[PDB]
């Protein structure tokens, strides 16, 4: 409507804050959300997917993966693994592999010119230091005068049975900008956060895990390397979900005194808009019923004999036309459960919410 | 703002910051699927806890918090400290299967990175089931969730890729989703194809007589037991429900829905005839004795329209005695004080 009900009461931007997260997905900041943006969190403020996945992964998602195999999966390594990489780090061979964002770095695959210091995946193919304790020997020829393999013989991610479980490529140089703790300990002031030296791990996995500001915890057993990323619990949501909470978290009574006063005192302007949100909230706080209600989430159907089903010619039926709206609203809804069961990713489930929204209306 | 785009540019988006790499990533994130159901079984194994609840756990940590939980499903699961206790013994299982633990997790997130990469795919397939009768993001949807469908199922170990795996995983999702969804009254595949059929049956036969098919056409050419009573009884499910609301005659606020007469409401001239019938009957059958009169006069007017059956300890002879009896002594009085007569229908 153009006053906005609920955009007059929550003071959102009454036709534009609403728009925004009502239908996609521009997130309010509902309860705390400690992280910044550059500033404290916003209370009442409205973000982008893009910031917001900034704000929960970590400030770098930077996935550079190199060209042949030589070069750059040289450049890359040397300086990849646990050697903190600064911003700008320069890698060395194709044009200039440039990763220009903050603090520890994950290589992923190699090929096979020289072997050292790498995980688990290839011991079990040069069976020598798997099967017995050969790696050190392994090194070849001047050994008579953590890993080291021979001089050059394995090329892909493969398990060498037969060399028969394969797969031949890529190797990304994927940056994670996030804190990487190796051997943390255990303070129990607050509960055991993080780590134990080696022994114990508290930590919840490589999903989501808050410890200090600091909140994400993925796990590599690979080293005892405890990756901590670090944001908080930022409610960030969007559609109704977001104003139903809102709605209910506001004492009319407050706003009702706090507009009294906005309103005679203050100049004209912002006492203006005060004295138009203070005849809504008054209506609700009069012999009025109460406001959590604009929000629906339970949708009354009509009855059944004023949306016929009819026998017209022959075979020809006829139906008022509410109940194609009506199918709308029930598949919708009912595949969106079926999406949040099965599984969510989440553009799937904002895709939906959306044409569920619409459908409501 | 005008949703298709808005929803294209987002996964679209996400995909051009992540598709998949042909192999490595599809394998990758396959293989620690894999794990991870190999992971949740094992844990089951330990924990005697069902591998539906190891799922719910896992998922709780690493999808979403309490908010996920409570709202979707009601709270069967306690929000708080009911999934905690259940992490709580996956934390105690030592070196060993804490490791199926922290596999499980990354199983799981695994499992998003392939879901998102692949959502072109999807809408590329889902953009050519347009026509159906399903709209567009309902379509890429149902195909969204046959995707899902296909992730549960990749079997890494066997070479080929996810892409053409994804392809039939979809394909058969968006198929049902049409014959499922597209019409207002529900009817089988079968009668689905059928109609098919029929259907293009008549664009052959349409294709040299200049005649419209007579309904015999239709029966031959398609073929066994395929006979007039049919086609023109499947022609008739065909067509769709016309709306209760459409333009009428010289097209003005005539809305069809007051020309069409209405049944079950006893229009004046049947409340009338209820009344006279129901006293009048009411007078007749209180000058009978209840026995066989009230046993026909329930077992007919009450429930279920037995002569056996219908009288109590009392045989048949005394029933057909009875019925009879009563029954034309009612009528034919009823017949002197002619008030039953008048056909009251
Ligand atoms: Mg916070
Ligand atoms: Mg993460
Ligand atoms: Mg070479
Ligand atoms: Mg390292
Ligand atoms: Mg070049
Ligand atoms: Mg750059
Ligand atoms: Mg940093
Ligand atoms: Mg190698
Ligand atoms: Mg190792
Ligand atoms: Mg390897
Ligand atoms: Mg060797
Ligand atoms: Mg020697
Ligand atoms: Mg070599
Ligand atoms: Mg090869
Ligand atoms: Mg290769
Ligand atoms: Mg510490
Ligand atoms: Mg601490
Ligand atoms: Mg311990
Ligand atoms: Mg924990
Ligand atoms: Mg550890
Ligand atoms: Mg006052
Ligand atoms: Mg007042
Ligand atoms: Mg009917
Ligand atoms: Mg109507
Ligand atoms: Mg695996
Ligand atoms: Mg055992
Ligand atoms: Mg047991
Ligand atoms: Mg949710
Ligand atoms: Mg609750
Ligand atoms: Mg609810
Ligand atoms: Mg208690
Ligand atoms: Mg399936
Ligand atoms: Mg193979
Ligand atoms: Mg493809
Ligand atoms: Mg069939
Ligand atoms: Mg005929
Ligand atoms: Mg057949
Ligand atoms: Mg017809
Ligand atoms: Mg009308
Ligand atoms: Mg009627
Ligand atoms: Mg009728
Ligand atoms: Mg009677
Ligand atoms: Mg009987
Ligand atoms: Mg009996
Ligand atoms: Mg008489
Ligand atoms: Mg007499
Ligand atoms: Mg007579
Ligand atoms: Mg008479």
């Amino acid at each position: 409507d153009v006053p906005s009900k609920i955009g007059t009461l929550l003071d959102l931007s009454a036709t534009e804050l609403e728009q925004v997260l009502y239908f996609s997905k521009y997130i309010v900041l509902d309860p705390k959300g400690a992280i910044l943006n550059g500033v404290p969190v916003e209370k009442r403020q409205l973000l982008t997917d893009e910031e917001y996945r900034e704000l929960r992964y970590g400030k770098q998602e930077t996935y550079p993966l190199p060209p042949g195999v030589d070069a750059l999966v040289k450049d890359g390594e040397e300086v990849v693994k646990g050697q903190e990489l600064a911003p700008g780090v320069v890698s060395r061979l194709d044009g200039v592999a440039l990763y220009r964002f903050p603090r520890r770095v994950r290589v992923e695959y190699v090929k096979k010119e020289r072997a050292g210091l790498r995980l688990p995946l290839a011991a079990w193919v040069e069976k020598e230091a798997y099967k017995p304790g050969e790696i050190l020997a392994e090194l070849p020829e001047p050994y008579l005068f953590g890993d080291k393999i021979v001089a050059a013989i394995d090329p892909e991610e493969e398990v060498i049975a037969e060399a028969e479980g394969v797969v031949h490529l890529h190797e990304p140089a994927s940056i994670l900008v996030v804190k990487a703790r190796v051997y943390p300990f255990e303070d129990d002031v607050e509960v055991s956060t993080g780590d134990r030296v080696a022994p114990g791990d508290v930590l919840a996995d490589g999903g989501k895990v808050k410890s200090d500001v600091y909140g994400r915890v993925e796990v590599d057993l690979v080293r005892n390397v405890v990756r901590v990323v670090e944001s908080y619990d930022i409610d960030a949501r969007m559609g109704a979900e977001a104003i139903q909470q809102l709605l209910k978290e506001l004492d009319l009574e407050a706003l009702e005194k706090e507009l009294l006063e906005e309103m005679k005192h203050p100049s004209r302007a912002r006492r203006a808009k005060a004295r138009k949100r203070l005849e809504v909230v008054r209506a609700f706080l009069d012999s009025g019923n109460r406001p959590e209600w604009m929000i629906l989430e339970a949708v009354p159907v009509l009855p059944p004999d004023l949306r016929p089903m009819v026998q017209v010619d022959g075979g020809r039926f006829a139906t008022s036309d509410l109940n194609d709206l009506y199918r709308r609203l029930i598949n919708r809804n009912n595949r969106l459960k079926k999406l949040l069961a099965q599984g969510a990713p989440e553009i799937i489930i904002r895709n939906e919410k959306r044409m569920l929204q619409e459908a409501v209306d | 703002k005008i949703s298709t785009s808005d929803p294209v540019r987002q996964y679209l988006h996400e995909i051009g910051q992540v598709p998949l790499l042909t192999l490595e990533e599809e394998v990758e994130l396959a293989r620690k699927v894999e794990e991870g159901m190999e992971a949740i079984k094992k844990l089951s194994e330990i924990t005697g806890l069902d591998p539906d609840l190891i799922r719910e756990v896992v998922r709780a940590k690493i999808l979403g918090s309490a908010r996920v939980r409570h709202i979707p499903g009601l709270k069967e699961t306690l929000d708080p400290k009911t999934v905690e206790e259940i992490d709580q013994k996956l934390k105690s299982l030592p070196k060993e299967h804490k490791r199926y633990l922290h596999i499980a997790r990354e199983g799981e997130a695994a499992r998003q990175h392939l879901i998102e990469a692949n959502l072109r795919l999807v809408v590329s397939i889902a953009k050519k089931y347009t026509g159906r009768g399903l709209s567009f993001l309902d379509l890429i949807q149902e195909g969204n969730q046959g995707l899902i469908r296909a992730v549960e199922k990749f079997e890494y170990k066997r070479r080929f890729k996810f892409s053409t795996y994804a392809t039939w995983w979809i394909r058969q999702a968006i198929n049902r989703a049409i014959a499922d969804q597209a019409r207002t009254i529900r009817i089988p595949v079968h009668m689905v194809e059928t109609i098919n059929k029929l259907s293009r049956t008549a664009r052959q036969l349409q294709q040299e007589l200049g005649r419209e098919p007579t309904y015999e056409e239709i029966a031959e050419a398609m073929g066994p037991g395929w006979d007039a009573k049919r086609v023109e009884e499947t022609l008739k499910i065909a067509q769709e429900p016309v709306s209760l609301e459409t333009p009428i005659g010289d097209e003005k606020d005539s809305f069809y829905g007051d020309f069409i007469p209405d049944e079950h409401l006893p229009s004046p001239v049947d409340a009338a005839t209820q009344s006279l019938l129901s006293e009048e009957l009411e007078k007749a059958l209180s000058k009978l004795s209840e026995r066989e009169a009230m046993v026909l006069k329930l077992r007919k007017g009450l429930i279920d329209g037995e002569e056996v059956g219908a009288f109590f300890g009392v045989t048949r002879e005394r029933i057909r005695q009875i019925e009879n009896k009563a029954l034309r002594k009612l009528k034919y009085h009823e017949s002197r004080t002619r008030k039953l007569r008048d056909f009251l229908d």
